[PDB]
């Protein structure tokens, strides 16, 4: 019963479901960044 | 002052047992689905 | 650690089911999602 | 029972000014927020401006810098001053008292003509 | 989903090259694409990538040296290399993802093109 139901490492290969490069809203063009879906509607982007 | 003038209830201070009252009647069952939406543009445009 | 506590469990649950409103439609009879509330996830095959 | 009555709507030329007023009967409207909405033909009734009892204002994007919402708790009246009107400002304007009920006005038509 | 590359076999350092990658089964301008090279006896290295919006991103290897272009009408991805170096030797593939560093399930690849410098 954990809130994050998967063990996530930053070197895990992308799969497009919970580990993938993404682009969010931006003022202009943005470089995609690797992000991790830790729970439903909850994403984490380990980037400055 | 009217005969219909509403009398207000109390203002219970937020105590731990009231938090437990809401905890025991909270619904943890339903979580909204990650539905399939129509694809947006490649670059999402938006500012803060 | 937040989800382990009772209060934090409630907080995360409320956050998850608080989906941003589909208020993007100019027509009152339609429901349209707002782009800025979404992201683009790049799939392995190259589609997003 | 609470009653909202608006007034001051008419037809107005592009760049002109128009003053909308709304009086309240049946409630003191102290410590109660107020708002002005507008409904365009065929569109949903949308928020234009909100003003709190303390005087704080909150505007929409298309209306900020051109409209000014004010109120008088003593006279129990809300005002909306529309300056530099544009054709998008055409529609039926409704006043609202954010009270114990869905207190709306009758609605007055504003038409920007060119 | 078919991808076939075509690029010059060899040139000694100090020159240039144009690699091509012809696609079939989809529209090349609608998916993120990448260029990735593999040196013999080593893993993959992300060379470049191109967005469906036409924006291209190149990694540490050959930034300012290589440029990634794409022709929508021809449906073909191009890699214009200049100032090649001996450490740029390997087999070059046009991968189907963004920053494609390994083989990922559901991802399409090409057979490769030999480049020796």
């Amino acid at each position: 019963m954990p809130f994050v139901n998967k063990q996530f490492n930053y070197k895990d290969p992308v799969n497009g479901v919970d580990i993938a490069y993404i682009k969010i809203p931006n003022a202009g063009q943005m470089q995609p960044v690797k992000a991790f879906k830790i729970h439903n509607k909850i994403w984490v982007i380990p980037e400055r | 002052i009217t005969s219909d003038t509403n009398i207000e209830a109390a203002e219970e201070n937020i105590s731990l047992d009231l938090i437990q009252q809401y905890y025991l009647t909270f619904n943890f069952d339903n979580e909204p689905e990650n539905i399939s939406i129509e694809n947006l543009s490649s670059d999402i445009i938006g500012q803060l | 650690r937040i989800y382990s506590t009772d209060l934090g469990r409630m907080l995360l649950t409320s956050i998850v089911r608080g989906i941003p409103f589909w208020g993007g439609s100019t027509i009152d009879t339609e429901l349209k999602v707002i782009d800025t509330n979404c992201i683009n996830v790049i799939q392995p095959d190259g589609s997003y | 029972q609470v009653q909202l009555v608006e007034s001051g709507g008419g037809l107005v030329q592009v760049g002109g000014s128009l003053r909308l007023s709304c009086v309240v009967s049946g409630s003191d409207i102290s410590g109660i927020a107020m708002g002005w909405y507008r409904q365009a033909p065929g569109k949903r009734r949308e928020m234009v401006a909100d003003i709190f009892s303390g005087g704080s204002t909150d505007y929409a994007g298309s209306v900020k810098g051109r409209f000014t919402i004010s109120r008088d708790n003593a006279k129990k009246t809300s005002y909306l001053q529309m300056n530099n009107v544009k054709p998008e400002d055409t529609g039926v304007y409704y006043c609202r008292l954010y009270g114990s009920g869905d207190y709306w006005g009758q609605g007055t038509q504003v038409t920007v003509s060119s | 989903v078919q991808l076939v590359e075509s690029g010059g076999g060899l040139v000694q350092p100090g020159g240039s090259l144009r690699l091509s990658c012809a696609a079939s089964g989809f529209t090349l301008g609608s998916r993120y694409m990448s260029w990735v090279r593999q040196a013999p006896g080593e893993g993959f290295e992300w060379v470049s990538s191109i967005e469906p919006s036409g924006t291209a991103w190149d990694g540490d290897s050959a930034k300012g040296r290589f440029t990634t272009s794409r022709d929508d009408a021809k449906n073909t991805l191009y890699l214009q290399m200049s100032n090649l170096q001996p450490e740029d030797t390997g087999v070059y593939y046009c991968a189907t993802g963004y920053r494609t560093d390994t083989r990922i399930p559901g991802g399409s690849w090409g057979q490769g093109t030999q480049v020796t410098v």
